[PDB]
């Protein structure tokens, strides 16, 4: 019969569409992996500051994630969090940026919870180099450093890191994209 | 060290 043509069709179609979303995926997850880190330094590049701006205020995005990064090959596995408009105390007048712990597939050999210091910041773009940062010692009693429960844990970090106005006035921003480093301590750590 | 909103 045709009902046969037209069921093959069908199947073929459906699987087309799959190895489609299969391959989106994969250019994401090369992505990620081109942009990893182990030795607990992170270099978060944010393009389209503007547009993504905007989705902030018009709550369409509140947050973003970067890539995750590693303090050694099978160290613990983290990543940032920043709301563009500010979240909590800084809402709507900050920028809020925050440190995350990831369920990392080694956690059963790591310490916890988490200890080491990390630093936060905002690269200036300028040529004056004034770039924005604060660090901070991980509280111990903090839901944020313990051993990952699900994916990620509570986000940590400072909700009035930056006046979204000193942002906007300063070098910080250049060719509608920003900067943001995140350095865990590692060296003082027993490593593998 | 502070958390972000429940979200």
């Amino acid at each position: 019969n045709t009902g046969l043509l037209e069921s093959q069709l069908s199947r073929h179609d459906q699987m087309l569409s799959v190895h489609d979303i299969r391959l989106a995926d994969m250019d994401l997850r090369f992505q990620v992996l081109e942009t990893a880190s182990y030795n607990g330094v992170l270099i978060w590049k944010i393009r389209d500051y503007k547009r993504r701006k905007q989705e902030a205020v018009m709550g369409k995005t509140l947050s973003l994630y970067s890539q995750p990064f590693y303090t050694g090959y099978f160290g613990y596995k983290m990543c940032a969090r920043v709301y563009l408009n500010g979240d909590g105390m800084g809402k709507g007048t900050h920028l809020s940026l925050f440190f995350v712990i990831m369920r990392g597939e080694y956690d059963a050999l790591l310490p916890w919870p988490f200890k080491q210091k990390v630093t936060l910041m905002l690269m200036d773009q300028g040529s004056s180099r004034r770039h924005l940062g604060d660090a901070f010692k991980p509280d111990p009693n903090s839901s944020s450093f313990k051993k990952p429960t699900g994916e990620m844990n509570i986000a940590s970090g400072c909700p009035v890191f930056v006046a979204q106005t000193v942002l906007e006035n300063g070098t910080y921003i250049k060719d509608d994209t920003i900067f943001i480093k995140v350095i865990v301590d590692t060296s003082d750590l027993p490593d593998p | 060290p502070q958390q972000a909103t429940d979200d």
